[PDB]
């Protein structure tokens, strides 16, 4: 759960 | 028996994603594109049977299948995720298919598009005649 996101990070 | 064979192919796995000038009624904000294809003067279909594109859950119909060229998936929505990519062959033996977890990244507003690219080499050893016709006409 909450897998969406913004961004690249990593 | 005096003889051996290694077939390799190239896969390209990849994706544009920009904003949108207006976010859609549901509040999507980026559109998107994925995709697998060949490199330059390509004939992958060859020896691919489909392209499975696993979207995220919160997406309709989220097993997106692509049976002929070009294999890919247009969409819009608010977030990137890791999205399951199973690319299947033509082929009577194993293996069957091959699975990437591709990471369907979206950039924030202010921030440049998205345009990426991943190479992916495949190494079928000693392939069924009938195979090993398929891959290297590709």
């Amino acid at each position: 759960k909450g897998g969406k996101g913004l961004g690249k990070g990593g | 028996m005096a003889s051996s064979c290694a077939v390799q192919v190239k896969l390209e796995l990849g994706h544009r994603a920009q904003v949108r000038k207006k976010p859609t009624v549901e509040g999507f904000t980026h559109d998107w594109m994925v995709f697998v294809r060949g490199p330059e003067h390509s004939n992958i279909q060859h020896f691919v049977e489909k392209v499975v594109f696993h979207l995220h859950e919160s997406f309709p119909r989220p097993k997106r299948v692509c049976k002929d060229p070009p294999y890919k998936v247009e969409e819009s929505g608010y977030a990137g995720f890791i999205l399951p990519i199973e690319v299947y062959f033509k082929n009577k033996e194993e293996p069957r298919k091959v699975r990437f977890d591709y990471d369907l990244f979206l950039h924030l507003e202010g921030h440049p598009p998205v345009n990426h690219l991943r190479c992916e080499k495949l190494t079928f050893n000693n392939p069924t005649e009938d195979f090993r016709r398929k891959l290297l006409k590709a």
